[PDB]
């Protein structure tokens, strides 16, 4: 199927219609999408099958076809683009500078937008167009907005 | 089945909307993957 670089829209045609239930990232041909996306099954990319390789409920991520590839990380200084892919509307870049999730384990990086939970698994990027993390797992703050982690997995 | 759409390519883009706040939170992540706030 379809191998080349870039995002993607996971889409299910279980419920009403054709549903997008997230977003994920192809790079170097590994799909990388958040696991609560998925729930970990098999995917169809045209007429091929991507495989689930690895996954962790805990970090909420999982890869298809080879091992996690995205190892950029947010500097904790500059402003990063969420690329958004929204159900239903064109994919578009947004500019924030994030906030921050202070953690027993320690600090993680946060980003302050607001979008349908079928945005989940869209990339942050950096500067240099590098993942640094997707979107897609946070909180509801007292305001009723919406604050995402940066969630990145290791290469090994 | 799930089935994957693509929707464009991953790159930075000069002049894009500029918008959200930067909170620093408090929070706690379980063993279901699920963060929340800790006050
Ligand atoms: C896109 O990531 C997610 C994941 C889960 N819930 C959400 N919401 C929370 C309530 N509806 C708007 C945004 N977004």
């Amino acid at each position: 199927g379809e191998t080349t670089d870039g995002v993607y829209r996971v889409m299910t045609r279980r419920l009403l219609g054709s549903t997008q239930v997230g977003v994920g990232v192809m790079q170097e041909g590994v799909f990388h999408t958040m696991w609560h996306v998925t729930k970990g099954a098999a995917l169809r990319s045209g007429e091929g099958r991507l495989d689930p390789y690895w996954g962790d409920v805990k970090q909420d991520l999982v890869s298809y076809c080879g091992p996690w590839k995205l190892d950029a990380a947010w500097d904790g200084l500059s402003e990063v683009q969420l690329l958004a892919v929204p159900p239903g509307e064109r994919a578009k870049n947004i500019q924030t500078l994030p906030g921050i999730f202070k953690t027993k384990d320690g600090d993680i990086g946060a980003v302050a937008l607001d979008y349908p939970a079928g945005t989940s698994g869209s990339p942050i990027l950096d500067k240099c167009g590098r993942v640094i993390g997707l979107y897609g797992n946070g909180v509801v703050i007292k305001n009723g907005s919406y604050v995402s982690a940066i969630t990145q997995g290791k290469r090994e | 089945d799930m089935y994957i759409e693509r929707a464009g390519d991953i790159t930075w883009e000069k002049d894009a909307e500029v918008t959200g706040n930067s909170p620093r939170l408090d929070v706690a992540l379980d063993e279901s993957g699920d963060f929340s706030l800790v006050e």
